[PDB]
């Protein structure tokens, strides 16, 4: 029903400017306050500002005065967030949220903004299969190695999300303009190779979508 | 303008234990304080609003109280999936301010990891690279150490280690260790072993394989 769509991911250069969008569905933005929230990598949430889309009032946190500018378009149901003169510190996940007067009831999935001069590099996806039954149980442990991609993020999935039980996705580690990430799924010895176990990888910043059957 | 202090920063508690998180403001915020829960890499979820009211679909084991500048959230009987980061948010004055957050980890009975080791996949060898991956799953406590040995106590450098966050279901942790090499260097060595030391046993777990790939 109600959903706040965000741009998802973008690689921007130090010193430039960027404009992020937040498209609302199911409800009118003129009726609510829309907020913009930031969260740096291993860090806390930070409040950026709000806007009353009805008759355009905006309040920011002094920290972002003349750095952040919020706009909204009642006819396209979209809130906007432009940042300027980007530096490393602006690398974060920016979320938009709906204020119902009591609390933030709907959030967007966020947009990872990476301020850097490295280029976009799509991931190599490699399957991890056992050299005989992974006997550290009567459950076979399989996997996928997603390496050398930039920027973040990637969303790995198994059997299109049908396999969520026994899944372990290990966060990415950066090593020179490149990240490596892995995932493991542990299934019963009765379902493989008999049933198809496939891992789906998607890298938004390069429009790459790969499916590896193991 | 209004500074929020959250305490503690991080805490450990056992299942069925009662927990209390604190938030104090620099000035009376007139009960305009909310609590949010953030599960790793998911947008925040509201637990409590206006100091004591329970938000959408939150269990009754959660409660809140406080007035003036002192506030607290309390979880009566800890459930495994209360692992998350909790934040308080004051909205009594503009700009709205988040406390620094407190991370909650479930203390649990030690568990030994199940180890798996995968040699370089064919797909990758075909491109000049050789990655060797080692999975250490469902162990507790998080404290663990892995070493890679190539042809003897001759251990190496060029490894990427990553830990998941704590499991919401069974409260364990998992780790991925990847030794990355060139096809070239891989084919000059015989045995690859990754050893792990974890207090659940005085003996190290030596998981091995001989390339002897013909």
């Amino acid at each position: 029903e109600i959903q706040l769509q965000q741009s998802g991911a973008e690689l921007v250069r130090p010193g430039a400017l960027v404009k992020l969008s937040c498209k609302a569905s199911g409800f009118n933005i003129k009726d609510y306050y829309m907020h913009w929230v930031k969260q740096r990598p291993e860090q806390g949430l930070e409040w950026i500002g709000l806007i009353d889309p009805e008759n355009g009032n905006t309040i920011y946190d002094p920290k972002f005065q003349g750095k952040a500018s919020i706009t909204a378009d009642t006819s396209s149901n979209t809130a906007y967030l432009q940042l300027s003169s980007l530096t490393s510190e602006d690398t974060a996940v920016y979320y938009c949220a709906r204020d119902n007067s009591y609390y933030f009831d709907y959030w967007g999935q966020g947009t990872t903004l990476t301020v850097s001069s490295a280029k976009t590099t799509p991931p190599s996806v490699y399957p991890l299969a056992p050299g005989s039954a992974a006997q550290t149980n009567s459950m076979v442990t399989l996997g996928c190695l997603v390496k050398g991609y930039f920027p973040e993020p990637v969303t790995v999935t198994w059997n299109s999300g049908s396999l969520s039980s026994g899944v372990h996705t290990f966060p990415a580690v950066l090593q020179s303009d490149l990240y490596t990430l892995s995932s493991s799924v542990t299934v019963p010895s009765s379902t493989w190779p008999s049933e198809t176990v496939t891992c789906n990888v998607a890298h938004p910043a390069s429009s790459t979508k790969v499916d590896k059957k193991i | 303008d209004i500074k929020m202090t959250q305490s503690p920063s991080s805490m450990y508690a056992s299942l069925g234990e009662r927990v209390t998180i604190t938030c104090k403001a620099s000035q009376d915020i007139r009960k305009y304080l909310n609590w949010y829960q953030q599960k790793p890499w998911k947008s925040p979820k509201t637990l409590i609003y206006y100091a004591t009211s329970l938000a959408d679909g939150v269990p009754s084991r959660f409660s809140g109280s406080g007035s003036g500048q002192d506030y607290s959230l309390t979880i009566s009987s800890l459930e495994s999936d209360d692992t998350a980061t909790y934040y308080c948010l004051q909205h009594g004055e503009s700009p709205y301010t988040f406390g620094g957050g407190t991370k909650l980890e479930i203390n649990r009975a030690d568990a030994a990891p199940t180890v798996s080791i995968f040699p370089p996949s064919s797909e990758q060898l075909t491109s000049g690279g050789a990655s060797v991956v080692c999975f250490l799953n469902n162990f507790y406590p998080k404290d663990i150490n892995v070493k890679w040995k190539i042809d003897g106590s001759e251990r190496q450098n060029g490894v990427l280690n990553s830990w998941t966050d704590q499991d919401s279901k069974d409260s364990t942790y998992s780790m991925s260790s990847t030794l990355t090499l060139t096809k070239d260097e891989y084919e000059r060595h015989n045995s690859y072993t990754c050893e792990a030391t974890h207090k659940t046993s005085t003996s190290p777990i030596v998981k091995s394989f001989n390339r002897n790939e013909c």
